[PDB]
């Protein structure tokens, strides 16, 4: 059961990894289009 | 045994280098003197390529 | 100033050119230095040119000349055995001007012809090249050469009293070659690989994407297909080359053999390199040059395979050209225009009824290389939306030594139903039912393993342990294939179904034995199991004998009870 | 000790190159205080207009002037900026900038033929 | 010919010329500076103005400041005498010795020589490390990355290979080119001392780029190194091993300027051109024409934030023939070298193994060890799920095999294992498994070698 929270925890952080950082290469690209224009 | 092995290398890592010092500088002298007589020929080759 | 121009400015990768008044949009232009470029922007007072190479070799005042071709390609005798690049040219001309070809007249003066009609034949390379009336040309054959020897530039025929025809023709790589109709996906492209042919079929003239991270085995699927697929000709666009992937293919493939004949595979191949030192323009045009050559061979009545290493790198080369042209960047800075273009490419795939009857086809297998596992844009995203087939090499399946490393849970062939009848009529009546049953097995295993990950495997009933036992045999004895073994490197259709029936028959017997209180431990160490495990290595039907060997062995287990 | 030799040759080999250069530059520095210097000065300025640039004018020390009013009278004209042993040129109003100097051209030589001079010295 | 600065924004400087425009790629020199300041022409803007990129800081530049055109790009002072010297990223001496006396002056972008043959990598390079030589053999012409992360001893491995590598009886001489990028002064002093003390320096050219050296000098470093390697291999017929640490640091510098260059950023803030610049480096490897020499690469790819999916390390995988991936988790368990045995591969491995190369059972043994280790590692997860006592007898053997593989095969007490030694350890550990469970070893090999 603390197996659940365990490896499955790795789960939430590859998940979370994936995008507050991915979602950001992006708010900033679009800036970048007419941010650059 | 180490006592007579460590002092072996030191009495060679002095003689060997100390010999290189005789070799190195004699080969320094040996590169200068070949250059310093057949030299104006070099100066000539250069000058002749700057004033064109 | 109609046919030539002079560089106004260069830097930032775009050459601005004064003149070139008759140049077409997307035509290749030639700089005096020998570099090529593509006309991208036509403006009232200049032409903007994308340079396919280093722009320091271009200076203001330099002369620029039209080529007249869309980016064009030459299509005639001399294509086979040839090695070109992104914009077709010896690894410069395209087709030998000196080489003599034996032209055989296949039309008489007075015959009425239309674009695609066959007027002559040339045994340029066995293959027999088929000389066709260029698309958009029809009328009456007023003059035609007799059976002799001629160079490409020579005129072999005149139509409508003066259009002159040669053995070759030019075509804009950017424009898909015309055809009467596209036929519906009906015939499978027999790969010889069990997982593909069975679960994720590719149809002759189908578009099936190959996608996954770097080093998952994407190219290898393509190369095995060429060594063994049922296409007569292969058009390999070995793009995204780097470090030495160019020299890796330069003197290597010239030695690779045709498993079918025992002759060089290059003897039925056309290579189209896309190296890093090449302009974004050339690599962009490479898929169009290849597809056109591919369409050319299918016109003869051949089934050709077009393997595109890869489109991720082609979209990066295109984004470089677009940004240099100052086109507005979107998602990941890619231009808006890409999705329609990429789709237009894959649309040129298909099995057709060629001009003058006869059937041929171009099957496309495209490599997918996302920036890094993200599997979004460019490549993957847009591609997986077009293609009908996707074979997902799985790095975890590879690390586990399960070959081919194709994920039977994440892969899909919209083509399964499209090709099932070919298998049912020519190989086995139970092909579809067998692959559906194996997939349900694998599907059930996946669900079971998820639960076991939580509550452990100790509570597992015998019925669930049996399903994992057989599921494992499917993975190890079927899904996994050894590309390095002289036998298992290729698995004929006949062998694929026979191995499937041995596994499925072992399953039924396994579930039947359990239902009669036979210990699973007794079945797990059944002697036939080790033979089923080495079945992929047998090159004789001795494999279907395993079915009877399985049944009697279970009987010996029904005996002991 | 083997390294102890190569470097001691390198220092020696250096000293000789650095003396061959010392002299080569002494020659040019004391070049103006001899004849055949005027024929040198003009021939430099010739290439300035003879090269890519369109014609306009050139400049030098005020002692290159006694030896530089020839094509000055042929619609060009001479002008110290301390030109030392060289002559700048102006191709137009848009400067263009072409400079033909003996020091500047020496430096484009001590690297062009670094081997040849060594080849003449030792080999 | 001389020009004048008309604009300065960070690394980008515009320069107007009244006569003769310098062509793209030419090196220009800024006048009036204490240290040499190079501007590389990038574009012709029109109106006699070019746009350039500085190779060092632009602080203190003024509009109107003078600039001269050198008449050419940048270059390598090529000579066999490059061996035994330590240089900067730009090829300037760092060892207090005189500047190189060139036999030829070569452009560095990869255009010079056209050295490569269209032949496959082949034949052995003995690194002296068992986990490479035995299980993931490096071959002449291959690109075999070291895949690591921050805190791991990737540089110790790189330095050890530099000291130890050879081409066992080859008629051709062997050389090392070692290039370091964005390293500290302490690291530079350490690398220098190591090459000098061991006598590894005698057969090596070393290029060192410091963290505080110009970003442009870092970009040029791998190009100086690859050009020297191609020269030695092609013109002198040598088998050359090039070691490049760290490609991720090279990428941080290239990425740093992409912004100043006006590009729309790609994923993770990287340059949109990441893969086609990186391709200019990984394309430069393989057998050279004549087949007397070859260029082999061992690039170090550290995971930023330990993420092997970051675009930099992820795009590097395709440029390699062998990959050695290091893992922090493994290092924290005290297993060194901290190689992930289920993520290290050999792309061209099959070309350097078997009868007449290593031994006939090499592929079978490698396949079986890889399969058993991967199963054993998964079973470590299963043990955590169910408990050790609930594991089957068969699974317990695979669990134990994973420990044996790590303790005995991966771990070497620094020690030069022959392929025969490595196969022997492999067979010894394989004995732990039931013979009936050796699915990937044909019976012919079991009888002959077990
Ligand atoms: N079918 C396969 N069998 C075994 N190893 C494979 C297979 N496919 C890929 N690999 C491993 O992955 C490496 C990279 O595969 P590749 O197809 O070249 O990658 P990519 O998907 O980037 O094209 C191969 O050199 C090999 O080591």
């Amino acid at each position: 059961i603390p197996g659940i929270r365990a490896q499955i925890r790795f789960i939430q952080q590859v998940l979370e990894q994936r995008e507050r950082e991915d979602t950001f290469r992006l708010k900033r690209i679009k800036g970048k289009i007419e941010a650059r224009e | 045994l180490e006592a007579q092995y460590r002092e072996r290398e030191r009495a060679e890592t002095e003689a060997l280098l100390a010999r290189y010092r005789e070799r190195a500088e004699a080969e320094a002298k040996a590169v200068r003197e070949k250059a310093m007589a057949r030299l104006d020929e070099a100066v000539a080759l250069v000058l002749k390529e700057v004033l064109p | 100033m109609i046919q030539g121009v002079i560089q106004k400015i260069a830097g930032p990768a775009v050459i601005a050119k004064g003149m070139l008044g008759a140049r077409m949009y997307d035509i290749c232009k030639v700089g005096e230095e020998g570099l090529v470029g593509e006309i991208i922007r036509l403006d009232g007072d200049t032409a903007f040119v994308q340079v396919y190479e280093d722009t320091s070799g271009l200076k203001v005042g330099e002369p620029v000349v039209s080529t007249g071709l869309p980016l064009a390609v030459e299509l005639g005798p001399g294509m086979l055995n040839g090695i070109y690049d992104g914009i077709q040219r010896p690894l410069v001309h395209a087709l030998d001007r000196e080489k003599k070809w034996a032209w055989t007249p296949m039309v008489k003066p007075g015959d009425e012809v239309r674009g695609g009609m066959v007027l002559g034949t040339v045994p340029e390379f066995g293959f027999t090249h088929k000389i066709l009336v260029p698309p958009d040309v029809r009328g009456r054959v007023k003059e035609v050469k007799p059976a002799g020897e001629y160079t490409v530039e020579e005129p072999v025929v005149v139509l409508e009293d003066g259009t002159e025809l040669k053995m070759y023709h030019t075509w804009p790589v950017r424009r898909a070659r015309p055809v009467q109709r596209k036929l519906d996906p009906n015939t499978p492209f027999l790969t010889g690989m069990r997982i593909l042919d069975v679960l994720f079929p590719v149809a002759m003239g189908g578009t099936a994407a190959i996608p996954g991270p770097f080093g998952s085995g994407k190219t290898v699927t393509q190369q095995s297909l060429a060594k063994w697929s049922n296409a007569d000709v292969v058009v390999y666009v070995g793009c995204g080359e780097r470090g030495n992937e160019m020299t890796d293919v330069l003197v290597e493939f010239p030695e690779l053999t045709d498993p079918k004949t025992g002759g060089p595979l290059m003897h039925r191949t056309v290579l189209i390199a896309n190296t890093s030192n090449m302009p974004v323009a050339a690599r962009e045009a490479s898929i169009y040059v290849g597809v056109t050559i591919a369409e050319y061979f299918r016109d003869q009545g051949f089934s050709v395979a077009l393997m595109a290493d890869s489109t991720s790198r082609w979209a990066e080369a295109l984004r470089e050209i677009s940004s240099r042209l100052e086109e507005m960047p979107a998602e990941e800075g890619y231009p808006p225009y890409l999705a329609a273009r990429l789709a237009a490419f894959y649309e040129r795939a298909g099995k057709v009824i060629t001009l003058g009857g006869e059937e041929g086809a171009v099957t496309i297998v495209g490599a997918v290389s996302p920036p890094g596992g993200d599997m979004s844009e460019p490549v993957t995203q847009s591609t997986l939306r077009i293609v009908g087939a996707f074979w997902r090499l799985d790095a975890s399946l590879a690390f586990r030594r399960h070959f081919p490393a194709i994920n039977w849970n994440g892969s899909y062939s919209l083509f399964t139903s499209a090709l099932d009848p070919w298998y049912r009529e020519n190989v086995a009546e139970d092909y579809p039912e067998l692959r559906d049953a194996i997939s349900e097995l694998l599907q059930r295993e996946a669900g079971l393993q998820e639960i076991v990950q939580l509550v452990g495997p100790d509570a597992l009933q015998d019925a669930e342990r049996l399903v994992i036992e057989v599921g494992r045999i499917i993975r190890e004895d079927f899904l996994q294939q050894n590309a390095y073994h002289e036998v298992d490197a290729y698995c004929s259709m006949k062998k694929a179904y026979g191995i499937m029936k041995m596994i499925l028959a072992f399953y039924k017997e396994a579930e039947a034995a359990i239902k009669r209180g036979v210990s699973i431990d007794e079945i797990l160490q059944l002697p036939v199991l080790e033979r089923i495990g080495r079945a992929r290595y047998v090159s004789e039907e001795e494999f279907p004998a395993y079915f009877e060997e399985a049944m009697k062995e279970i009987q010996g287990a029904f005996k002991a009870l | 000790g083997e390294l102890l030799v190569a470097t001691a040759r390198t220092q020696a080999r250096g000293e000789v190159l650095e003396e061959v250069r010392r002299r080569v530059r002494e020659a040019l520095e004391a070049l103006p205080q001899k004849p055949e210097w005027p024929e040198v000065v003009r021939k430099l300025a010739l290439e300035a207009l003879e090269a890519l640039p369109g014609a306009k004018a050139l400049v030098a020390n005020p002692e290159d002037l006694p030896h530089l009013e020839a094509m000055a009278r042929e619609r060009g004209v001479e002008l110290e900026p301390a030109l030392r042993l060289g002559v700048r040129a102006v191709g137009a109003e848009g400067k263009t900038q072409v400079e033909n100097s003996l020091l500047a051209r020496m430096d484009r030589a001590w690297d062009a033929m670094s081997s040849k001079v060594a080849q003449a010295l030792w080999g | 010919e001389y020009t004048g600065i008309t604009y300065i924004s960070g690394p980008l400087l515009f320069v107007e010329n009244a006569k003769d425009l310098a062509y793209g790629a030419i090196v220009d020199i800024k006048d009036g500076t204490g240290r040499v300041r190079g501007g590389q022409v990038i574009e012709v803007s029109e109106e006699y103005a070019v746009i350039q990129v500085f190779e060092e800081t632009t602080g203190l530049d003024l509009a109107t400041t003078s600039v001269s055109l050198v008449e050419d790009v940048a270059r390598l002072g090529v000579s066999k005498e490059m061996l035994g010297r330590r240089f900067n990223g730009i090829g300037k001496p760092i060892d207090g010795l005189p500047p190189i006396t060139p036999e030829k002056r070569l452009p560095i972008t990869g255009l010079p020589l056209n050295p490569v043959a269209r032949r496959k990598p082949e034949q052995f390079i003995q690194t002296g490390i068992s986990t490479i030589d035995v299980m993931n053999t490096l071959v002449r012409g291959q690109k075999l990355p070291i895949f690591s992360g921050s805190g791991l001893p990737a540089n110790e491995i790189a330095a050890q290979i530099a000291r130890q590598a050879t081409v066992r009886p080859k008629e051709e001489p062997f050389a090392v080119v070692f290039a370091a990028m964005g390293i500290t002064q302490r690291e530079l002093s350490y690398f220098i001392q190591e090459f000098e003390r061991t006598g590894a320096l005698s057969r090596s050219v070393l290029f060192l780029n410091k963290a505080d050296d110009p970003t442009i000098e870092r970009i040029l470093t791998p190009r100086m190194a690859l050009t020297v390697a191609e020269y030695l291999a092609f013109e002198h017929d040598y088998h050359v091993l090039v070691i490049l640490t760290d490609m991720t640091n090279y990428c941080e510098a290239l990425r740093e300027i992409g912004a100043a260059r006006e590009e729309i950023p790609g994923r993770r803030g990287y340059p949109g051109y990441m893969y086609t610049d990186l391709a200019t480096i990984y394309e430069r490897a393989g057998v050279v024409e004549g087949k007397k020499g070859s260029v082999t690469q061992i690039p170090i790819l550290s995971m930023p934030d330990d993420d092997r999916t970051h675009p930099i390390p992820d795009l590097t995988g395709y440029i390699t023939e062998g990959q050695i991936q290091l893992s922090r988790e493994l290092h924290r368990k005290g297993i060194y070298p901290p190689i992930d045995p289920l993520p290290s591969l050999s792309r061209l491995m099959n070309n350097g193994v078997g009868k007449g190369k290593t031994r006939e059972d090499h592929k079978q043994v490698s396949d079986q060890l890889y399969s058993a280790y991967a199963n054993g590692v998964d079973i470590r997860k299963l043990v955590a799920i169910i408990g050790e006592d609930a594991l089957t007898e068969n699974d317990r053997r695979y669990l134990q095999f994973a420990d044996a593989f790590e303790r005995f095969f991966i771990n070497q007490g620094q020690q030069n294992r022959s392929i025969e030694e490595s196969l022997q350890i492999a067979w010894a550990l394989l004995s732990m498994l039931p013979q009936g469970e050796l699915k990937r070893i044909s019976k012919d090999h079991i009888g002959k070698y077990y």
